[PDB]
């Protein structure tokens, strides 16, 4: 009940370890995660590219991972608007 | 000032960093009617009308609506030609609005460049909302097509010359 064709790449296991800060945990020695900054662009290179499965996973790449404007514009209200305007493009 | 701007801060810096153009601008700029508004009644009844707008006038004859506001497109525009060399265009907006026009008066809000708290940083503070057109150059070349439009009689267009820089019409 899960049959995604890009689970069968073990380098996609490894991409998900690198978008993750691995946590040396202190209640138990076993690994946890301190910070998941997991991308939904890590399956857009193993997925087929026609499908609203691709458009689904892309929509969360604009929304559920950030979008920002690179260089600082002079006022804070303006800086913040250009993250939302970039995301809007 | 510098780093990334709309078209609004460009224009300010232009005038800042020369002063013979800034004076040239100041020269040209330096040197009452009661109108109840509304249309579109009398038009459908004699013939066609079929859609309400002053763009019906532009698909064909300019006799198709009320013809005592056909009056106003000559006359109150003549008042407007005294006004624009008495300065401003927002003055001329307030008289365009008494001219029984209310979608051809959008063209005098068109003359504004984009002044915004999204793309200017010293015009983000005397405005906290979006103003003007950020397609102001496609506005300029499209209000310049009317300056030559030959369906437009001279008593409309001469200010549309002037809104894109004045050919002597």
């Amino acid at each position: 009940e899960l049959q995604r064709k890009f689970l069968f790449d073990d380098v996609y296991l490894d991409k998900e370890i690198e978008k993750v800060t691995i946590e040396a945990r202190k209640s138990n020695p076993y690994p946890q995660i301190s910070e998941s900054s997991l991308l939904f662009k890590d399956a857009l290179d193993y997925m087929e590219k026609t499908s609203s499965d691709y458009n689904l996973w892309k929509l969360s790449s604009i929304l559920f991972d950030p979008v920002s404007y690179p260089y600082k514009t002079d006022n804070d209200q303006v800086k913040m608007a250009l993250l939302k305007k970039e995301r809007h493009c | 000032l510098h780093p990334y701007n709309s078209r609004g801060l460009f224009e300010k810096k232009l005038m800042q960093d020369n002063k013979q153009l800034y004076q040239i601008w100041i020269v040209m700029v330096w040197l009452p009617k009661n109108v109840p508004t509304s249309k579109w009644l009398n038009s459908i009844t004699s013939g066609g009308l079929k859609s309400c707008d002053l763009d019906f006038p532009l698909r064909e004859n300019t006799n198709v609506l009320d013809v005592k506001d056909k009056e106003e497109d000559h006359i109150f525009f003549k008042y407007i030609y005294e006004l624009i060399l008495a300065g401003a265009i927002d003055e001329a907006l307030e008289e365009a609005k008494l001219s029984d026009n209310i979608s051809i008066c959008m063209i005098l809000c068109g003359i504004q460049e984009y002044l915004n708290p999204v793309i200017d940083t010293q015009i983000a503070n005397e405005f906290n909302t979006q103003q003007g057109i950020k397609k102001h150059s496609l506005w300029r070349r499209t209000v310049y097509s009317l300056s030559q439009q030959a369906g437009l009689d001279p008593y409309e267009r001469a200010i549309y010359s002037y809104l894109s820089g004045a050919i002597p019409n």
